[PDB]
């Protein structure tokens, strides 16, 4: 979850 | 402690979501109406410029709305007291399993029995146009109105909703949570402040609290059914890609 981790 | 929790969640909500219930209700009762294919194409020239069969284009525009909402929900979540202190893998897990529940709870605010707002309230798409879509695209639309008409009869306001969406995110039984204890304690704090808020905001709706608890499990089912249609669409429509953010969220769901 690269992009979710990216947001967080 | 938490005599300040409700204020912080409410402020985070108004600060992070471009659309809210007051704005939505005011706009609903002027927006460009999409009611047929020719108005769809107009709206696509006028409203959706930056964002090819029709249903697929509509599917695409819906998912752009989810990507942006997920972006707002992440920022809202970081402002919930306690959340930023969780392990980053837990933060990911909570947003992953919670965003769509939150999305459909909030989408309810821009929907009425006849259709819903689009493009930041600059448009309105009718329920009948959505029903005229070919399957499976039509099928992701109507169950949301079914849910929204009933959730909207509860007449929540933005402050109730902010607490409700916070409760949905900080949810202690999501799969694979590294630290259930800390998350369950965030949850109890929020659900406690919610309970008290509904009591003082809606003094004559004795069962609103339990009713909302029920709306939580209903949204769960709602997302499971939605995720299943999106998986069908993904495997059987060669022209419908899922945005990579949405694809991570949906991976492993069942
Ligand atoms: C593909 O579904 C999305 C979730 C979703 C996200 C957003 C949604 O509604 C957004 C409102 C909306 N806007 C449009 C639209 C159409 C053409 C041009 C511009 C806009 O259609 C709708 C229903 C809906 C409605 C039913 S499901 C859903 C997802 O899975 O990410």
């Amino acid at each position: 979850h690269q992009l979710l981790r990216y947001l967080l | 402690d938490l005599k300040s929790l409700a204020k912080r969640i409410y402020e985070a909500y108004l600060k992070n979501f471009n659309m809210n219930k007051v704005k939505a209700r005011v706009i609903l009762s002027p927006p460009f109406v999409i009611h047929d294919m020719e108005t769809l194409c107009m709206a696509e020239k006028t409203l959706v410029a930056k964002l090819k069969e029709a249903e697929v284009r509509i599917f695409h525009c819906c998912q752009c709305t989810s990507v942006e909402t997920v972006t707002e929900l992440t920022e809202f979540a970081k402002a919930i007291p306690g959340f930023a202190n969780l392990d980053l893998n837990d933060q990911v897990t909570l947003l992953k399993y919670g965003v769509y529940e939150a999305i459909f709870a909030m989408l309810s605010s821009v929907m009425n029995k006849d259709g819903m707002l689009v493009a930041y309230g600059n448009g309105f798409i009718t329920r009948e146009f959505l029903k005229s879509l070919r399957k499976p695209f039509c099928d992701i639309m109507e169950p949301k109105f079914d849910f929204a008409m009933k959730f909207n009869a509860l007449e929540l306001d933005d402050s109730d909703i902010s607490l409700f969406v916070a409760a949905i995110i900080c949810c202690g039984d999501r799969p694979g949570l590294l630290n259930v204890g800390h998350i369950e304690k965030m949850q109890e704090g929020i659900v406690h402040v919610l309970r008290l808020h509904l009591q003082s905001n809606h003094p004559d709706d004795i069962f609103l609290f339990p009713k909302l608890l029920q709306k939580m499990a209903d949204l769960r089912q709602l997302v499971t059914e939605h995720a299943q249609l999106v998986q069908i669409i993904k495997k059987t429509e060669s022209d419908a890609a899922l945005h990579p953010l949405l694809q991570e969220i949906y991976r492993d769901m069942y």
